[PDB]
């Protein structure tokens, strides 16, 4: 549907005339809705949750991990979950990465703090590295599943008028999900610039900003950590020991 | 042996003398677990520690103390402290715990979730609502003064800029500035009231500008 | 006489806090370390973890000596007390935590703190990476990869309306802060400076990144 | 020797407002919280009610315990003091009210105040709108309805005769204070938060609607 | 309280009476609606002692019978 | 018992030296009734 607008001044009968098409302000309507995107982070958990079922992958993710002896199971969850996320930002290419190597880490002599999945290039094919007890603590941590984040008029009128899945299965898949999604960024700036740009990655995540906003911004849908704005508590108290009498003029990520 | 005992009572001294006379140096979290752990262990002390601690919440009590339970206790923290005393040091010292032990524990940083984007529910809502709910929002907002450098309303009779920016304007229809300013005014009312989930009233939009009509008619 | 059942709930929370095995973020006061210690020196079965964190008074009383039986020992009944690995590490989180916590002043407002002193290799995570790197390199990988996506309708209305009742913030919350927690811990014990400035710019890239 | 009359006299209004079973607003001294407490304490059958309002001194000393009888034999002698129900939550109200009064300090202008700490389920007004509403539908419809409005003039003069005596301006500020009153109590019986500016809000609606 | 029938006349006659003055062209009431009395705390609303509800077939008012002997 | 007779007691000691002498701390009505309480049972 379009709308049509009229203006005429007081110095003759002449009038300019302009059409709205209503669709651009119906799409901004429908983006401001909060059930909207909350169906759309829900409606990928809820696709990557079937990809995994059609992947015989049923078993809660725990107890996926919790399993040492079986690393099959571990290294294909990984594979599905990088390649659910390539075909999120590429929705064009169903098969990841044809051939990669799977490691998986159970100690934390060789682990690092922080990047659970990491990438390496043993000059002759891709390599995965996989922090099995990071991955084990991070999923077994107790969850607040009780308290409320912050519409009770609606609940009042209306108060006047089959896969078992619980919210801590469902976290946990969030968790993994988020997981992997940091993994593969990294790994996006690794494949498209070069190790020399992925280890200057791991130890400042800034550079994120301009080797994704360069293609991604553009080019893909929402990235899943962006759902929320996240800051730490009392940051600022926090980050007192490391003040500079600053003048920034590349300020790049604000 | 768990409990160094000595220790314990000095530091129960200590901070006792503290709270209950010298209301006006500080001590540590740990001192004050240290009290209560002297208060139970000491058998002497158990009523002043039942009565400590319930200040914890706000519903738990105390049953009425006879007159041999109340001298039991002045006595009992006298020895604490030979100082002349009575219930009154007894009340303000309990209310001082009571501020302490509602007093905040240091607690590791957590991830805070912020709203992103001002999302507007399902049910579609008139501008009449959503201006008593911004309104109420808008109360909640830190006013800022603003004072003029004086009362007199700006203006300017500087001819020659007058009629220099009016040579400047003149190759400009107005027929367009004025198309121009309305339609924008226009889509951006749209796109709040879009963004908003606030249903457009298109006869109170004609009716904004109708003064038209009324100079030319009358 | 006091209240078991109240006190050790108390216990319960504040250990769970305290030992980073649980992101409810509850506010917590100096009548929940009374209590937690008043429990722990009652519960005979308790003493050992009673006495360990009474320890973290003094900074130059370090920690007891324990032969493996005990530790053990401990380890069960912490177990016990959160009823859920629990390990050698998280007692190091707990005796840390506590210590912060007693040597700590009264003061009105909670006081914002960061994981450390756990686990004499003091490192950045420069080192770390190419040390674990090599390390990495060294281990021989297990399996080698050499991919269906339905949308089946029914399948995934299904799955929304058993995610639907979820609320998907808290979702996010627990998410992010398990992550953040576990980033934390692993600094912690590898003894390697926790950049906070990065952790936030993550934070901060996602925001930029979202608004174009 | 004290003058039993004056001081049963003082007792009986200060407790009609201590109550909340009256709306007669009389300016209340210490001097009638001393009568009323000292006849308390000398009359035999009051002694149970004068322990009770005596244990209000502290914060921590709580209500004495009583067996039925106990209880039963207080609410008769509250009765007989007052001559007029009256039940256990008007005793709750008295106790919040000579507690409140009797830890105030001594100043030189009335303390206004309003009802509160009587009756652990801290709610809001919407929470109970819905829970009551459940509740509601839940109870069976008693009676089902499937109108005279005479203007016989003499009649309504008769009426007019009777009613003309009374000075309107009591008659709306009693119907009004009990009004407000039994609100008042409703909601700290159910231990919801009095939201006065909606009661005030009520008021400036019926300004606000006279003058258009 | 047994006779709830008194109650139930008694709050619709102040209602029709209210709406005729209000309307001064109406004098039957809402022609069918039902009457449920409250004898209880634990189903009473604080501060408004008649309510009204539909169950999806009629009008239902709530009658708080002891909050109106309190105020009287 | 109803009186608990050393507490009134030092109570209306408090009070009265507080407002026979010391007429320039604060005491609040409990106090008052206190010591009434003490003065007419002694």
């Amino acid at each position: 549907n379009k709308v049509r607008t009229v203006t005429e001044i007081v110095n003759s009968d002449e009038k300019i005339q302009k059409t709205y098409e209503l669709a651009e302000f119906d799409l901004k309507n429908l983006s401001s809705l909060e059930s909207y995107e909350t169906l759309k982070i829900k409606l990928a958990l809820s696709k990557y949750m079937a990809m995994l079922s059609t992947l015989e992958m049923t078993q809660p993710l725990l107890e996926i991990f919790r399993n040492k002896a079986d690393t099959r199971q571990i290294a294909a969850v990984v594979f599905s979950t990088l390649a659910f996320i390539h075909n999120r930002f590429h929705p064009l290419v169903t098969n990841f990465t044809n051939k990669m190597e799977f490691v998986v880490t159970e100690t934390n002599d060789t682990s690092i703090p922080g990047e659970p999945i990491l990438f390496t290039e043993n000059e002759g094919v891709l390599l995965c590295s996989v922090d099995r007890p990071s991955i084990v603590k991070m999923l077994s941590r107790e969850f607040d599943t009780e308290a409320l984040v912050n519409n009770c008029n609606v609940r009042i009128a209306k108060t006047f008028g089959d896969f078992s899945i619980t919210e801590v299965e469902a976290t946990q898949y969030l968790t993994l999900l988020l997981t992997v999604e940091h993994a593969y960024l990294h790994y996006y700036i690794f494949k498209n610039y070069g190790v020399f740009e992925y280890c200057k990655s791991l130890t400042d995540h800034s550079l994120f900003t301009n080797k994704l906003r360069s293609t991604m911004s553009t080019k893909t849908s929402n990235l899943l950590l962006s759902k929320f704005k996240f800051t730490i508590e009392d940051f600022d108290k926090i980050n007192s020991n490391s003040v500079t009498s600053g003048f920034n003029i590349y300020n790049f990520n604000k | 042996e768990l409990i160094n005992m000595r220790r314990y009572r000095n530091a129960a001294r200590k901070l006792i003398h503290h709270y209950s006379l010298n209301s006006t140096t500080e001590y540590k979290i740990s001192d004050v677990v240290m009290t209560m752990i002297f208060l139970l262990r000491s058998e002497k002390y158990h009523s002043l520690f039942k009565l400590l601690e319930t200040t914890f919440d706000d519903y738990t009590c105390r049953p009425q103390m006879t007159q041999v339970q109340t001298d039991t206790l002045l006595d009992a923290v006298r020895s604490l402290l030979s100082t002349t005393i009575d219930l009154t040091t007894v009340d303000i010292m309990r209310s001082s715990f009571a501020r302490c032990f509602n007093s905040p524990i240091m607690r590791y940083a957590k991830i805070v979730l912020l709203q992103n984007v001002a999302l507007q529910r399902d049910k579609r809502t008139t501008l009449e609502e959503l201006l008593i709910e911004r309104g109420e929002k808008i109360q909640m907002l830190q006013p800022q003064q603003y004072i003029n450098s004086g009362t007199e309303i700006p203006f300017c009779d500087d001819a020659e800029f007058l009629n220099r920016l009016l040579k400047h304007i003149d190759p400009y229809p107005l027929s367009r500035m004025y198309y121009n300013a309305a339609n924008t005014m226009f889509y951006t009312t749209m796109e709040n009231y879009a963004v908003s989930n606030c249903k457009f009233n298109i006869e109170d939009y004609n009716n904004i500008f109708k003064v038209m009509e009324n100079i030319r008619k009358h």
